[PDB]
This record gives structure tokens, C-alpha cells and sequence, in this order.
């Protein structure tokens, strides 16, 4: 028999039923923190420290790690491209902070696409633009202060393979579709438009089942998240595809007593961890 | 040849049956799979996981959908008010639609186990105050007030002390798995009811919002079941899919 | 240490008899009975397949001229397979259903058709197009009237540990006030669904359709025997029987002294 | 492929086959049993309780079928008086039909074994007297007299001194298996007679009814079996059942 | 194989035959005092005492155990519900004497239904109000007293799901039902309208296929059943189901000679056994 | 399409193509297409002798 | 389903070939045989009386 | 978590979680695709039809399989073939 | 109905005699003082 079954590789063994030379044609047969629910770093003042910067946080059960799977260079096991890659390290896993957001007691929401965020910002930038081929892992961390008179909750969450959608002309007739500033906004990240269905035909009900945190004002004045690199393929173009989408998205409406401080920023700020490229050329912006 | 007889089924075309077909391509080798992140071998897993419960699942918010994840709590002018009532069927429609686990769970037509709702206040640092959350067992309808609502099973949560609490919904029924309790004959299946009442009052000094929302979640936990895969009701198709 | 003190019945052959409960009020001789009891197993009297339904999709008339009908799963509408049961009152099996399809004066024709079993719950189909005959969750069966008997397994379904055939109670608490005490005896443990029968296609068929269902009891657990029906039954859900004909379980005679 | 040949039976559809069918539900499993009292593995154990015979099945009480269930004895003015007769064929039209054996005989076409007919006494504590009931083997009709019926098997019971007797009918049959007796070529298949007679008298003192009851009833013993499994007369369907 | 046969969890082991990967989908196959002949108390002046209350029979061969099972609480492997359930032992465990019925000549025969005959009594009924869950088994006790110069029989049983029917308008044409007071007639009782069918279509003639014991009134003036609990569920409502049905038939007729004492009473006292309760609330009555 | 059923001697016979006694809960029945090939069974020895 | 090719024979009904049909009668047990003198087991028993 | 927030008795818990296992949950047969050649009309109506294989044009399959992002399978196909009224015929 | 909720026995006196009726000790206090009407009905031992 021809071990070309899709589920060969696979720490689970099936008992199937075949009459073929090929694996594939057998029958499906049967079987014979967690890592969804957000791990804690403990469960798998503070400061996380990365290259030449350091945030400051509070407790390592306040750190989600994304399907519970730490940041890796890719293994040889699972490589394909053969040139040696670059690993910069310092210049490029290290916090980048990006321009602020104003919470507004009627915001909508707001998203930032990886790696597009980062494209164009510092050593990090120039090696995704210069090279073909990019991988790397995140640590998120968003910050929000407001007093302990104010009130709000915001949901920090991370969709993999965040593909937006359109209101379809509104009737639902037009087959429309996202504009390039709307799928990869870059830096400045962009503003929901239907934040219920994240702009997308799904619920934001069900976003926890993403890995996420919520800033509840009241109890935290941050986020962080770290994500291990997710995709069906080792290496990818930092330009034309983004791994994931962050999404804040006040699920509780910001409030306060008029004369209490009325600026709330929401700041985001990203380290791109194990961070490695292969395939160099010249410089490409997309 | 070898004698046979062919008995009946034959020749039909079952959609479940697990059988063997012939392979199209011949010493065909699959691109091998390299590791992914987030892999799930059984939709329990995803059952486990807090989803948001519109509560605040009104006729007058439709069009303001936002508004139905997160529901009121506020200064009483009297005491022992019922804040909000639901109830507690996990795949009928209300409430935990929302959930992944409501949407899952119509996905199949028995359940079993117990459930977890948890409740975050998102109000201020400086509003403090207790509520009781209870679960009433099947026998009648909403508990008309809290005195009734407290012989049941429940918890008191001081919001001021601890932003979160969980209230677990156990698994008290007759059979040992429910169909999806509905409207007639099927409400023999109902879980019962959820009811959260002020304890004592949301308090607030000077210069604090005197409303605050609570955000509710839902999530199977580790002894939930389903049984008897079937198709959902949450999504139809009524034209081409272009 | 503790301060409150206060805190097989019928075996593979029939008995033989014994050379002197006969050998007790007779004499009687010596019999090496080897007469077998299996037949008498509930396995071998309930596994035979027996008629549950009848499904009819004609072309012409007042009922299911649209080439599909729902049929709500009740098997108590023939007496034969329900009196049998109800001999017990509860009866825990799994069961194969058997499909036998043809013409209302039992001809065949190429006509492709298509089983799809809807649990209680999933939506029904509403025209012989409804987007519930994707059936990609749901267990179908294609089949054509010209292939032998359609044929499948259904495990033991009942959210309780056996089917009852009896239920002395209501489904629901409240007040139970005449007019809905059509709810009393209502088990829902007991009702597993729809049953969905469509022939496939867009357009319309010309050949009416009748399906007899048939259903074989298997693999057969059954608890507390009671009396054996006497009187014909009337309503599927309901013992009823016709007050001003209640039959005798016995035929009669003219003398308890002569036969 | 595999050479192969299709025998006659090809496709056919035999209601009593025991094959294997395709499962519609992969990976189900069902609710768990849990134990019930009174569980049942074979018919034979129902056949063996006692349940009441229709001795005095007469046209003149279908009426008031009370009445079918218990047959009288009372003071005689002639002795050696016949009380009741009745044939001994437990599946046969008659008064066996009322008996839960009778009713499961007719869902089989030959029966074997020794059969048990008590008879329980209800008149007061007061009367006294003893019958004769026998069980005459095939041969001839029901015995004229009790010097005639005294010949064959038979009890003589004082219902003064016990409430309850039980006539044991053995099986005394030329085959080992009787198909159902009836007109016919088929009573060569009859079991035979039983009758009860006057041994003495029913006797009574000043003060008690000179009128009372008995009631019979049947059961199969041990040495009973019952073969080639069939449908039964005793239930029809003429009409649809809604 | 999967093993989800429906028989999977018996004693008895079957030979069958199979092609697929789940169990159910395999051939019938072949397998390879008397639970229903009433077990006297001895077979598996007297008295029974339990809890505050002692009532006195003669012997133990005269106390019949339905299908030879002792009430017993619900074991571990076959409870559903997780709440540790409420068992109030003497306060609920003790017999229960109900209106007493008047047996005359003419009389057709009653029925009470449990445990509806004791939801209003005691704190039993308390406790059938309060919670959700109920189970028990009970000890059934029928007295009947009269002279050596009387004569009649009782057929005293118990027939589980005992489900009432009607005469369907008499002509049959009607899709009639028992009303409520009817199928739960409570503490009093309530008379059959055709004992023959015992008013459901089945024959009077056979129910000593049931649990039961005659009251013959020459030889005794008492019956006793001990029943254990018998559902398809481990608990269920009290208020909504009632597992079994006692019936007291005259199938002999009372009779006596004019002068002697014509009030013949019929008296029904009943203990539950292993009573329990679980998913506590308010008190509900139905 | 024809119906072949095994009427034990006591079993009620059919008095027309409608009959009660085709549902054939406890009888032995043959359904079987007359373009199939002949349908053919095993039965036992079954007299009382 | 495990690869078959039918071959001629096909469907034919044979008189005296010599197969397994399926029992009509699930668990059905016979009147056991007794003793009978004469029994024959070859009919050249028969042709040298 | 029931024996924390509210006493609790012993249950010995057997029920299975097989069904729910995601090869039991898709590995059900689901429709794909209708494709039509009519005899008349103005589409498809020389007896031939190439179909571009995309599986997302019928809501059931599509909605189970959208709940996760990525899966890796191997398929089998039916070919389920009639005349529009269901009717066959030797083609 | 309302008495055979307390503590009693059931006597046939066809079948025997005599019976005899314990009246237990049943009391908040370890003895009683004799019991009349007023303070001292707070001893009385009950009904028979
Ligand atoms: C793919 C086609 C298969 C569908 C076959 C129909 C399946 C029907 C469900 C089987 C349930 C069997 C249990 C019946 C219990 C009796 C209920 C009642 O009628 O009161
Ligand atoms: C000989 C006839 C066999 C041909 C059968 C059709 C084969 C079609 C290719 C199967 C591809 C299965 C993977 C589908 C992945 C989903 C792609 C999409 O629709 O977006
Ligand atoms: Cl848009
Ligand atoms: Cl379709
Ligand atoms: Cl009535
Ligand atoms: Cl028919
Ligand atoms: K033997």
C-alpha cells in the first residue's frame, strides 16, 4: 500500500478498511491550559524585555499565548525554500509602537492586519520589502489607562486569516469587494464598519473563541498577547498575505461623568519575535 | 465464480456510509503537512470555550446589534429587583444562540453535562455591590422575586470585590440526555431557568456612571456531551450562491 | 468515636420428568425432554421485519402531489408489530428499516428517489427543492425503484435508556385543563423525528409512489410484561377502544357444562 | 475483480433474514441502560404465571363480562352433579383464550408440556365441601357422569380445608408437539377434557350464602416450549388506526 | 468496532455478524420464586415497622416483592443528575393511610396512582413539591375485614405506566382523553367505569401477570406489595409521572346474608421506601 | 413487485390484496421483483411428528 | 466495496445445485427424531431385496 | 466545577465523545454541485459541461467547514446522475 | 388522616386481642414536671 493517505503524519491512528493500493481510498474508519481557551503564560511590576525595548506589565497569568504555542523558527522538518535565511534578531524582534487610537464613548472598533502593519517601519520593514520570503511570531500588547471613575471593556482579540467581506451594496445584489486600504490599512489599521459582524458575516459573540484578552477598566489597563506563526505553507510574502488581524472592539461602551478625562487613547505596541526572511532581491513595497 | 446473493441495500447510495473507493491517481503522494498551530480533534474543545450570551436579546435592538452583548445594571430605588431572566437550554432559541456552543450544539440532538455562565462587570473601579444568581431546576416559570428565586441553586457575587464570577448550571435532569427543549411536548427536556437579582445595590460615590453593563459567557464544561449529529436550523439557503 | 450511633429463568431445554409437578400428582415415567426454548428467546420473536408504514406520493389528489412528504416517525399504526411490543412496557433495540417501493398497483419504474431521516430539531424539507435535501449533515439514502428494498441500521435513539410504550404522566408542568389533555401519555423519550421522502428532481415526476416501511427489531432488551391487547385499537397514541362494543377476550358458548 | 456468481434469492427481501445493514449514524452511541426491575429474556417466563381462566365464557354474560371470570357452586339436591367442563387446549377458542398462555400460544403453531389450573375457592370461611375435577385424555367426549369421569387423572379437593388446588394436566399426547386443536382433521391434536364435579357437597350452616365462587386459573409448567413462531387471530386491523 | 449496540450492557452475550464499524449495524445473532410469578418475602402475628408507624400482618410468605427487587436508592452508575440529593429517611419513609373506600355488592372496582397519593401529604408531599427529582419504591398495604360468614375476592396489583383510556365517545368514533382527575385522582382514589379493560383496552384477566396478591376473604383480610422503583430514567417529577397504578377489583363478588354487617370497608396504607429528592426550588404543586 | 408469505397453520389468512395480515409482523414474507431472479428459501422440518 | 466480477451462471436457477438459501424461521428448533425401524440410507439396499 | 459551587453526589459518567470527534461530524456525504445539460435552452445544450470545482456554493457543507480555517482531507465524490424529473434512462 | 401522620400502630383485633401502643419518650426537656392548663401544658406529653 501507498502511504499517501491525508491524515498520514498524524499523531492519531485510525483503524480504516481498504481494497486499493492507495491509502487515500480507505474508508475514514475510527479513532483507535487548553490551547483554545486562551492559555495563560503560567498556565503553559512586570517587564518583557526584546531587543533594545521594554514594556512594563504585571503578571505572567496575564500573558495569553495563542493556542497555547510559543513563537519558532521554522524546523528544517517543515522548511521547503533551501537557501540559508536571515535571522537579524535585535533589529527586528523588538516593540514597535504604532499611532494611537482615541476611544470615543460611540466607537465602533478598530483592526491591524500582520504583517502590513509593520511593512515599512524600521529593519523590519526594509528585510520583509527585500526579501520574498517572511515568517515570524508577535507579541501584542495593547494599552488603554483611564481612571477608576471610568468605565469600559474592550475585547483584544487575534483572527487568524481575518478575510473581510462587504455589505454587498447594502441589497445584498452587488458583488463588491474590499478595497486595498481596507484589507491591509497599514500602520494607521482601520476603523469596523459593522463591528457585530466584524465586517466579515460572523460573530463577534463567538470572537473569544479566537485568542484574545479583555481590558476591562475597571480590573486592567492592558493586553498582551503572544502568537506563534500560523499558515499552511513555512514562509510566506509579508506583502501579499497577512497571517492574522488584531481586533479591539469596545464591546462595553466607554463612559464617565463629564469633567472626568475625556481623551482615552487605545496604543498599540507589537514585537515581531523569531522573525526570518529568505528569497533576497531587490527592495519590493508590493 | 464464487456464489453470492445479493441482499437488499444493494446498490444504494448511503451519505454516512464509511466505505472504500477507488483512487483516481496512482502513486499519488499528498504535500506532507508541517505544523500548524491550533489544531482541534473534537468539537468538544471548542464546546469548553466562552462565547458571549445575548441576554439583552430585544426586539427594540436589532438594529443596533452591539447593544445585545452586554446588558444593565444600575442603581435600585428598591430592593430585591430582578435584573434579568433567561433560560438555561443551551440549543434553544434565545439567549445562547449567540454562543458557539448554542450554534454547536444544533448541530446534534441530544446533549448532556453540566454548563458554566460567567458574568464580568465592566463598570467602575469605584461602583461596588452584590447580586444573586440562581438556577432553578424545571417545575414552574420565572421565580416572581428573589426570596422564591434563592431556594434554588445559587450564588451571591460581590461585583466590587471580583469582576467575574461563574455560576455553574449543574446537570440535574431525569434522562440522561436532553433533545433540545422547545414550545409543546419537548419542554419536558427544559433545563430550567437563570435568574440574576440585586443582593443589596449597585453603589457609586459622586463622579461615577450610575448604570454599568455586565457582559455574560457561556461554555460546556469537561462532562458535556452531544449525541446524534444532525443538520442545523441557523443556516438556509434560499437562492444561488453566486 | 462517633457521638450519634443512629447514624437464567428459563433454560435451553424443557425440564424433563422424573419417573415417581406431575411427578407429584401422578405417577409418571422418566422423559429425557430435550425440547428446545430458543424460539421463545424475545430476540426471535421480535426480530422479524413487520410493516410500520405506508407513504403515499400520488400525482394527482389532495395530499403530497408535490413529489415529497414528511412523515412524522409514529410506529403504533398497525396492529400486527404494536400489539407485540406492547406486550412489554419498556423495550430498549436497535432496528432495521427496510424500504419497499413501487407503483400503487405495484409495478416498478427508473424512477430515482431519496430517504433522508431529519432528527428532531433539523429543519424539514418544504418543496421537493428545499436546501434541506443537501442533507450533508443529516443520513440520506439515493435510491432507484428499480434496485431491491433500500436498507438501514438506526441504533437505539431514546434520550432515556429504553423506548416506553407506556407513559402514565405529561410531558410538561402547568395546569392540565381539558382542553389540551391530548397531551396525556405524550412521551417525548419515544418521538425520534421526521422521516423525508422526495423523488429527485426539479420537475415533476409522473409516477405516483407508495412506500411501505418495514422495521425489524434487534439486538432486544424488554421489561415488565403486561396484559395483551383485547380490544382493536383506534388511535395511535391512546389506549382507547370503543365503549359500546367491548369484545370478550374469549368466545362463547351456551353452557358451562357442555362444549 | 473477484469471480463471482449470483444465486437464486438474489435481491429478494425476507422479512426474517438476520443480515447486517449499513449504521446511519457513525460514531453514536446511546444513552447508557440503567437497571429496571422486571426485565424478561424469554416468552416461557410469561407462560408460567398464572392468569385467569374464562370457564364460564357463556353468550348470555358478554355483556357483563365481570361475570365471565369466576364460575359458581352452590348447595346440590342430587349428588355426583356436574359443575363445569371445558376442553384442555390452551390455544383454542374457548376459556383458555382469556389466559396470557392462551394469548402467547397463538403467536406459535405447536405447543408441549404439562399445563396448571388452579382453582381458588371464594365462598365464606364457613362452607365447606369437596368436588372431584378431572382431566379425561382424548378419546371421547365430555364424560357423562362422575363414575365415568372418576376413570381418567384426577384430584379430589376439600375447598373446606384449602382455598386453592391445583389439577396438574400432564402431557399425555401420541406426538411430542400439538399443533392447535380444532374441528376438524386438527383435533387429532386435542388434549383433552377437564371437568369438575360434586365429590360430597357444598355445604353451609345457617348464615351464609348457599351461592359462591370460583375462580380457575392456567400456566404452563417447566417442561413447556412452544414452536414455529407465527402470527396470531387474535388481533385485526379492519380499519386505519389514527 | 464502536461499541454502541443497544444491547451493549447486558449479561448476555450474543453471536452476530457484521461489515461495519459501528456496532448497532450487526445482525440480531444468537444468545451464546420467579421474578414474575410475585416472590413471597420468604421466597427471595407479623410486623412491619417503618419509621414512626407499625402496621401487623401474619407471615412473611405472604408479602409479595414485585419482580423480586427491594427498593433500593439510585446507585452511582446509573444517576444522571449531579446535585447531591436530599434522603429525609423516617420523616417520609413511614406509612401513609388514605380515605377508606366502601366495598358493596355491586362495587366495580378502584385505582390509586403513585406517588401522586401522597404529593399533598406529609413531608413527603413537601418534598415531591420542593424538588424536581423524585424516586422511591413503596410498601402497599390493603386491608379488608369481615366475618367467616362473608365471601368475596380482591385481586390486589400493581401495574406499572399505568395509562388510562377512554371509551372513545362509545361509538369509537371519538378521540377522547381522561382529564386530569382521572389520571391523577390523588389521595382518594378513583373507580374504573369497566373493570374488564381495566378502562384501557387490556384484560382484567391477565393482570395477575403483575405484581400482585389476592384478598380472599375467608383466608385473609390483607395484602402486602413491595414495589421498587421502575422507570426508564433514574428520577423524574412527581408531580408529572406516575410509575405505577394500584388496583383493588372485586373479581369475586362481596356477598353475605342479610343481618350480618353490610359496611365492608376497603383501607389503603402506603410507605414510600429509599425516597429521595434532587434539583431543589420552590415548592411546586403541579 | 409480489408479496410470498409463510401462513403457519392457526395464522389468520389473507381475504384480499389489502388485508391486515400482509403487515406480516411475526409470518415469514418474500418480497421479491418478478424481473429478479427466483427467490428461494430454507424451511425446516416442521412437523409435530 | 471489495472489487467483484460476475460471471456466466449468473442469476440461473440450477435444480440440483446444491447451496445455502436463507431460513425463513429464526431459532426454530424440530421435533426430535425418534427410533424407527428401517431406516434406508442408499437405495442399493433396495435393489438386492 | 458542580462539586465546588454546589454539593454533588458520585456519578459515574460514561456517556462517549466520539460522535463529536470531527471526522464523525464531516465525514457525511454533502451536496457541491448540480450541474445541468439540457436539451434545449441556451446554456449547456451540446452534451458537455466543464465544471470549475468550487465547493462553497451550497450553505450546509460550507457552514461546517467555515468553522475552522484550515483542513486538510481526502474526499470521496458520488455521482448522483437523473433526468430532471428524476426519471433514468440508458445513457 | 391527619393523626396517622404521627407515631401509631394498626391493630387487627380479629387476629389478636390485645396489642399494646408505646408511647415514647418524646420530650424537650430530659423530665417533665406534671402537666395542666397554663405554663405547665408547656410539659404535656401529647395524645393518644
Ligand atoms: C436514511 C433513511 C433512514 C431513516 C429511517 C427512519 C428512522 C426513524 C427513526 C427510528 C426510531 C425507532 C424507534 C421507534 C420508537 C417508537 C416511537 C413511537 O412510535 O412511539
Ligand atoms: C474521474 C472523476 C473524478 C473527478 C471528481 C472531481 C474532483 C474535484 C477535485 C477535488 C478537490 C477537493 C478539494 C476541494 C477544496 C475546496 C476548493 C474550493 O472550492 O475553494
Ligand atoms: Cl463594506
Ligand atoms: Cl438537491
Ligand atoms: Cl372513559
Ligand atoms: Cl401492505
Ligand atoms: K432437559
Amino acid at each position: 500500500e501507498n502511504s499517501n493517505s491525508a491524515s498520514e503524519g498524524s499523531t492519531i491512528n485510525y483503524t480504516t478498511i481498504n481494497y486499493y493500493k492507495d491509502a487515500y481510498a480507505a474508508s475514514a474508519g475510527r479513532q483507535d491550559a487548553p490551547p483554545l481557551k486562551s492559555p495563560s503564560a503560567e498556565a503553559c511590576v512586570a517587564q518583557l524585555t526584546i531587543g533594545n525595548s521594554t514594556i512594563t506589565t504585571q503578571e505572567a497569568a496575564n500573558i495569553v499565548i495563542a493556542y497555547g504555542e510559543w513563537p519558532e523558527y521554522c524546523p528544517d522538518t517543515d522548511a521547503t525554500a533551501v537557501d540559508k535565511p536571515t535571522r537579524p534578531d535585535v533589529s527586528v524582534n523588538r516593540f514597535f509602537t504604532l499611532d494611537t487610537k482615541s476611544w470615543a464613548k460611540d466607537s465602533k472598533g478598530w483592526y491591524w492586519k500582520f504583517p502590513d502593519v509593520l511593512t515599512e517601519v524600521g529593519v523590519f520593514g526594509q528585510n520583509a520589502q527585500f526579501h520574498y520570503l517572511y515568517r515570524s511570531g508577535f507579541c501584542v500588547h495593547v494599552q488603554c489607562n483611564a481612571s477608576k471613575f471610568h468605565q469600559g471593556a474592550l475585547l483584544v482579540a487575534v483572527l487568524p486569516e481575518y478575510v473581510l467581506g462587504t455589505i454587498a451594496g447594502g441589497t445584498g445584489n452587488e458583488n463588491s469587494h474590499p478595497p486595498y486600504a481596507t484589507t491591509q490599512p497599514g500602520q494607521v489599521g482601520a476603523v469596523l464598519t459593522h463591528p457585530y459582524v466584524l465586517d466579515a458575516g460572523i460573530p463577534l459573540s463567538q470572537l473569544t473563541v479566537c485568542p484574545h484578552q479583555w481590558i476591562n477598566l475597571r480590573t486592567n489597563n492592558c493586553a498582551t498577547i503572544i502568537v506563534p506563526y500560523m499558515n499552511t505553507v513555512p514562509f510566506d510574502s509579508a506583502l501579499n498575505h497577512c497571517n492574522f488581524g488584531l481586533l479591539v472592539i469596545p464591546v462595553v461602551p466607554l463612559d464617565f461623568n463629564t469633567g472626568a478625562t475625556s481623551e482615552i487613547p487605545i496604543t498599540v505596541t507589537i514585537a515581531p519575535m523569531c522573525a526570518e526572511f529568505a528569497g533576497l532581491r531587490q527592495a519590493v513595497k508590493q | 465464480g464464487i456464489p453470492t446473493e445479493l441482499k437488499p441495500g444493494t446498490n444504494q447510495f448511503l451519505t454516512t456510509d464509511d466505505g472504500v473507493s477507488a483512487p483516481i491517481l496512482p502513486g499519488f503522494h499528498p504535500t506532507p503537512p508541517i505544523h500548524i498551530p491550533g489544531e482541534v480533534h473534537n468539537l468538544l474543545e471548542i464546546c469548553r470555550v466562552e462565547t458571549i450570551l445575548e441576554v439583552n436579546n430585544l426586539k427594540t435592538n436589532e438594529t443596533t446589534p452591539m447593544q445585545r452583548l452586554c446588558f444593565p445594571v444600575s442603581v435600585q430605588s428598591k430592593t430585591g429587583e430582578l435584573c434579568a431572566a433567561f433560560r438555561a437550554d443551551p440549543g434553544r432559541d434565545g439567549p445562547w444562540q449567540s454562543t458557539i456552543l448554542g450554534q454547536l450544539c444544533r448541530y446534534y440532538t441530544q446533549w448532556s453535562g453540566s454548563l458554566e455562565v460567567t458574568f464580568m462587570f465592566a463598570g467602575s473601579f469605584m461602583a461596588t455591590g452584590k447580586m444573586l444568581i440562581a438556577y432553578t431546576p424545571p417545575g414552574g416559570n420565572v421565580p416572581a422575586d428573589r426570596i422564591t428565586a434563592m431556594l434554588g441553586t445559587h450564588v451571591i457575587w460581590d461585583f466590587g470585590l471580583q469582576s467575574s464570577v461563574t455560576l455553574v448550571v449543574p446537570w440535574i435532569s431525569n434522562t440522561h440526555y436532553r433533545a433540545h427543549a422547545r414550545a409543546g411536548y419537548f419542554d419536558y427536556y427544559t433545563t430550567g431557568i437563570i435568574t440574576i437579582w440585586y443582593q443589596t445595590n449597585y453603589v457609586v460615590p459622586i463622579g461615577a456612571p450610575t448604570t454599568a453593563y455586565i457582559v455574560a459567557l457561556a461554555a460546556a464544561q469537561d462532562n458535556f456531551t452531544m449525541k446524534l449529529c444532525k443538520d442545523t436550523e441557523d443556516i438556509e439557503q434560499t437562492a444561488n450562491i453566486q | 468515636g462517633d457521638p450519634i450511633a443512629d447514624m437464567l429463568q428459563v433454560l435451553p431445554t424443557a425440564a424433563n420428568t422424573e419417573a415417581s409437578s406431575d411427578k407429584n400428582l401422578i405417577e409418571t415415567r422418566c422423559v429425557l425432554n430435550h425440547h428446545s426454548t430458543q424460539e421463545t428467546a424475545i430476540g426471535n420473536f421480535f426480530s422479524r421485519a413487520g410493516l410500520v408504514s405506508i407513504i403515499t406520493m400520488p400525482t394527482t389528489g389532495t395530499q403530497n402531489t408535490d413529489g415529497y412528504v414528511n412523515w412524522d416517525i409514529d410506529l403504533m399504526g398497525y396492529a400486527q408489530l404494536r400489539r407485540k411490543c406492547e406486550l412489554f412496557t419498556y423495550m430498549r433495540f436497535d432496528a432495521e428499516f427496510t424500504f419497499v417501493v413501487a407503483k400503487p398497483n405495484g409495478e416498478l419504474v427508473p424512477q430515482l428517489l431519496q430517504y433522508m431521516y431529519v432528527p428532531p430539531g433539523a429543519p424539514k424539507p418544504t418543496s421537493r427543492d428545499s436546501f434541506a435535501w443537501q442533507t450533508a449533515t443529516n443520513p440520506s439514502v439515493f435510491v432507484k425503484m428499480t434496485d431491491p428494498p433500500a436498507q438501514v441500521s438506526v441504533p437505539f435513539m431514546s434520550p432515556a435508556s429504553a423506548y416506553q410504550w407506556f407513559y402514565d404522566g405529561y410531558p410538561t408542568f402547568g395546569e392540565h385543563l381539558q382542553a389540551n389533555d391530548l397531551d396525556y401519555g405524550q412521551c417525548p423519550n419515544n418521538m425520534m423525528g421526521t422521516f423525508s421522502i422526495r423523488t429527485v428532481g426539479t420537475e415533476k415526476s409522473p409516477h405516483s409512489i407508495t412506500l411501505r416501511v418495514y422495521m425489524r427489531i434487534k439486538h432486544v432488551r424488554a421489561w415488565i410484561p403486561r396484559p395483551l391487547r383485547n380490544q382493536p385499537y383506534l388511535f395511535k397514541t391512546n389506549p382507547n377502544y370503543k365503549g359500546n362494543d367491548i369484545k370478550c377476550t374469549s368466545t362463547s358458548r351456551d353452557k358451562i357444562t357442555t362444549l
